[PDB]
RNA sequence: GCUCGUAGUUGA
RNA sequence: GGUGAAAUUCUUGGAUUUAUUGAAGACUAACUACUGCGAAAGCAUUUGCCAAGGACGUUUUCAUUAAUCAAGAACGAA
């Protein structure tokens, strides 16, 4: 695991076996980045991120033993510093 | 512009969340294509400019 | 080989005594007993005990 | 002697009364499912999640064979066994009640799995309740798996059970005989009696148990006392 | 309709017990153990001696109007071991082949607090 | 002795036993300047080693460290060398090695303890580049106090690993 | 069994 | 009921099994532990009160302050 781990998200609701995060991060995940905690254990990775500009929402794709029914609302949810990238990229170039 | 219908997995505690909800997807947004389309699958950001809810049957999803 | 002969030289080699796959004997490492660290890095949720919660 | 009993002539020396005759989905003579889920649920300890964590797929694929629907829970830290509509067999959830609590004790899956078979049966016996002392209950735990293993060895060809010692378990998996065998020396070994009187009390009665004359008289002048 | 019964099913070691009563238990409809089947006391824990107690119930259960029964399985417990005999597993089969709907299965051992 | 500091001890000595599997009676090589300094201040060195330890303990002495006693020709600190035990290094007898350097031959091979040795010496940069070798415990007398030193960042990183590998490997092995 | 601790001994 | 099989016992005055209630002396299932705390003995239901502590960091009116310790004393065992 990464030595520095920033937060991400923080739990919405479950969607289909899959945990919905309103991103508390102002970066744009990588696809499939890894999710962790603070104890910087795994509960699994980034499956779809959606929503518009001022509100960025992701899904996350749940590892083996990890339930989207476990979680609890106000959990956050962490990713790794080279896991984000700027969103001024997806944006079209002046 | 599309007409579309959309089917939900489970019937809504709340009715007008879903039009709540269609209020959030207008603006400037992230998608990724879909797997069937042709396209390179990358995030990029698209405008809807104007949505409007017909209809919603609940009951029917 | 066979279970019975290895019996006998049990009880005559006194191998009870400490020196001066359808078993687990077969497994190899099976005479150390596995202990742990009291702490993991786990994903279990661990709740506070009272005496850290009137400490805060 | 028990007295007020009838007589039973049904009762014939030709029936194999020990066999079990396999059960299929025509045996279920209802033909309807189960009339409501029916859920086992333990705890195990975190040191073996990682490990369940990468063998809970094979699992699945074990309870597939019997229509048993298994959920793992690392953040509550639980594993969890229930019956779906497709389950026939009302016997194989209850295995399956074991199978997960083998896999808690740190047997291995391999092992674990034989408990779906008909003829094996499990026992999962507490070690940690007898003596407070650390070190005394460090002593007679190494007491049962004895140098090099070659006690624990002399267990596991005598009562023909697989046996794990962890922690403050001791899990045995085999006949019944042999799980009775292996609570008495288990049990009695916590009570800082040694294993090896035991295991030569159960060689003299294998070895009386070949003899047929010898069957219905008392065998206590044979076995020494202890 | 569907008519529940409960059958508590005692599996030790030594000996089986079949008995079907009400849901409350307050009323018992049959109750027949693994030694009325076997004249030897070594058979009394065999599944033939459960498959045969099994059926003489489930036979008083169709008599009596049970179509269904919930199912509390039992072991010694306290002290002594938590395992099912092996009369506990033919009982249920045998009451699954002679045409009762299973419901519930749970397990009613009594588990102590493990010391004395 | 005071509880704390055989508490402490004690502590050390479980790490030393969980992950390098030292098992009493613990193996314990002398040092020269030891023996000198147990000679002239009159220290009981198989006492205060038992002590410290809290277990049977077995004392050895090479060749090239008894060397130099006789070079000090000290009679007395020869006899409380010949008591110990004898053990042979494999070095010159007519130019033997340095004790520092004969007991780091004797006790680090490939950048580990083998043998699984304990080093009580007085000298005190090999105290420094044998806590560079991992599971090495250390003992010296100061002050007529006779104290263990504390556990190396090497032993509790070899440690963590240990018990790293034990969640995956052994009854936990995926296979 | 564990700890404190006197006479005496060592270093100060 | 128990056993390798039996047997001593309880049992149509109803034993065993099921349901409910009362009393007694106890223990705190899984998690869970040879690595946590405690000088040992030993120590996990909830909520309060009392005093004590370990490790880490910053340091000290800081050595004739320490170490070995027969006697003796506190706890435990008995
Ligand atoms: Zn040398």
């Amino acid at each position: 695991p990464p030595d520095t781990v920033l937060e991400m998200g923080a739990f919405l609701h479950p969607c289909e076996g899959d945990i919905v995060c309103r991103s508390i991060n102002t970066k744009i995940p990588y696809f499939n980045a890894p999710i962790y905690l603070e104890n910087k254990t795994q509960v699994g990775k980034v499956d779809e991120i959606l929503g518009p500009l001022n509100e960025v929402f992701f899904t996350i794709k749940c590892g083996d033993g990890v339930q989207a029914t476990s979680f609890k609302e106000g959990d956050k949810f962490y990713i790794a510093a080279d896991k984000l990238l700027p969103i001024e990229r997806f944006l079209p170039k002046p | 512009e599309y007409v579309c219908i959309v089917r939900l997995h489970d019937a809504l505690k709340d009715e007008k969340d879903l039009g709540r909800s269609l209020e959030n997807l207008t603006g400037a947004l992230f998608q990724r294509p879909p797997l069937i389309s042709a396209v390179k699958r990358q995030l990029r950001v698209r405008t809807i400019y104007e949505s409007n809810l017909i209809e919603f049957d609940n009951k029917r999803n | 080989v066979n279970e019975e002969n290895f019996l006998e030289e049990f009880v005559n080699q006194q191998a009870w005594i400490p020196k001066k796959y359808n078993f687990r004997y077969e497994d190899p490492n099976a005479a150390e007993i596995i202990s742990y660290a009291r702490s993991q890095a786990t994903l279990r949720r661990s709740d506070d005990s009272s005496r850290r919660r009137k400490r805060e | 002697v028990s007295t007020h009993n009838r007589d039973k002539p049904w009762d014939t020396d030709d029936i194999d009364k020990w066999k079990i005759e396999e059960f299929k989905e025509e045996d279920n003579a209802s033909g309807q499912p189960f009339a409501e889920e029916s859920s086992f649920m333990t705890l195990f300890p975190k040191y073996r999640e990682s490990y369940l964590k990468t063998i809970w797929n094979d699992v699945t694929r074990a309870l597939d064979k019997h229509n048993i629907a298994c959920v793992l829970d690392l953040v509550e830290g639980s594993m969890t066994v229930k019956t779906t509509r497709k389950t026939y067999d009302p016997a194989i959830i209850l295995k399956a009640r074991d199978l997960i609590k083998l896999l808690a004790r740190s047997v291995p899956f391999p092992q674990a799995v034989k408990i779906l078979q008909d003829d094996m049966a499990c026992d999962v016996i507490k070690i940690g309740n007898f003596v407070t002392n650390k070190e005394r209950f460090v002593k007679r735990r190494q007491r049962l798996v004895g140098p090099n293993g070659n006690t624990l060895k002399a267990l596991e060809l005598l009562t023909k059970c697989y046996i794990l010692v962890q922690g403050n378990t001791v899990s045995a998996m085999g006949p019944f005989k042999g799980l009775k065998e292996v609570r008495r020396v288990v049990e009695d070994c916590m009570k800082n009696i040694h294993p090896i009187y035991h295991i030569k009390e159960l060689m003299i009665k294998r070895e009386l148990a070949k003899r047929p004359e010898l069957a219905n008289e008392d065998w206590s002048r044979f076995l020494p006392m202890f | 309709s569907q008519v529940f019964g409960v059958a508590r099913i005692y599996a030790s070691f030594n000996d089986t017990f079949v008995h079907v009563t009400d849901l409350s238990g307050k009323e018992t409809i049959a109750r027949v153990t693994g030694g009325m089947k076997v004249k030897a006391d070594r058979d009394e824990s065999s599944p033939y001696a459960a498959m045969l107690a099994a059926q003489d119930v489930a036979a008083k259960c169709k008599e009596v109007g049970i179509t269904a029964v919930h199912v509390k399985i039992r072991a010694t417990g306290g002290t002594r071991t938590k395992t099912p005999g092996p009369g506990g597993q033919a009982a249920l089969r045998a009451l699954a082949r002679s045409g009762l709907r299973i419901g519930r299965i749970e397990d009613v051992t009594p588990v102590p607090s493990d010391s004395t | 002795m005071r509880q704390k500091r055989a508490k402490s001890y004690r502590k050390q000595l479980l790490v030393y036993s969980h992950t390098f599997k030292f098992r009493e009676p613990y193996q314990v090589l002398v040092d020269n300047q030891l023996v000198l300094e147990c000679n002239n201040s009159n220290f009981n060195l198989p006492s205060g080693l038992k002590r410290t330890l809290q277990a049977d303990v077995k004392v050895m002495i090479t060749q090239c460290c008894i060397q130099a006693l006789y070079e000090t020709r000290n009679d007395g600190a020869i006899n409380l060398a010949k008591q110990f035990e004898r053990r042979r290094c494999n070095h010159s007898f007519k130019d033997p090695k340095s004790p520092a350097e004969c007991i780091e031959s004797v006790v680090n091979i490939s950048g580990a303890n083998k043998h699984r040795y304990v080093v009580a010496s007085q000298d005190i940069d090999l105290r420094r580049k044998l806590r560079t070798v991992p599971g090495v415990p250390l003992i010296h007398l100061t002050r007529s106090v006779m104290v263990m030193e504390p556990l190396s960042t090497a032993s509790a990183k070899a440690s963590k690993i240990t018990e790293e590998q034990k969640l995956y490997k052994g009854l936990n092995d995926p296979n």
